[PDB]
């Protein structure tokens, strides 16, 4: 599995990708088009989660030690 | 993956037509206007013009290939690829 970075590029790719089908979808209103409640949701997911049977309990314990990252607080 | 290589040894972003259609959307509608079938072909033809040549993916198979056998098998098997992937 990724690890952080990844996932959070990879989910930005996706809700760009999204934005973009909303965008073409409202292409009659360009400058008045507001987010959908799906890419609302999708970002509220994202900025709660910023990415962060022994092999998956040890991942999990890993990726709480992960948040300890400085950087990654600041990001 | 051929277009950004393409737009970075150019320098360009490669979402650049994206936002150039966008801008010249709203451009036009905010004239007060919808965009007619010949705006989008304007549009077209600027971005073919300015930032997307119709020669990339040749220009790139060109460099890719620069056996003459290895270019046209690779174009043939392209050619009937895409011909199912199209049909399906």
């Amino acid at each position: 599995r990724e690890n952080w970075h990844e996932e959070v590029l990879r989910q930005l790719q996706q809700g760009l990708a999204k934005c973009y089908s909303v965008a073409f979808e409202k292409s009659g209103a360009v400058s008045d088009a507001k987010i959908t409640p799906h890419t609302l949701n999708f970002v509220k997911k994202l900025v709660s989660t910023f990415g962060v049977s022994a092999a998956s309990e040890s991942l999990a314990r890993r990726a709480q030690a992960t948040a300890q990252d400085p950087v990654f607080q600041k990001l | 993956e051929i277009y950004k290589q393409r737009c970075a040894k150019k320098g360009i972003e490669h979402d650049n037509p994206i936002s150039r259609y966008y801008d010249r959307l709203a451009t036009v509608q905010a004239r007060g206007t919808q965009a007619s079938h010949q705006v989008l072909r304007d549009i077209l033809k600027e971005v073919q013009s300015n930032m997307v040549p119709r020669s990339m993916l040749k220009e790139w198979a060109l460099h890719t290939f620069p056996n003459a056998t290895d270019y046209w098998t690779f174009r043939k098997m392209f050619t009937i690829q895409l011909a199912l992937i199209g049909f399906a």
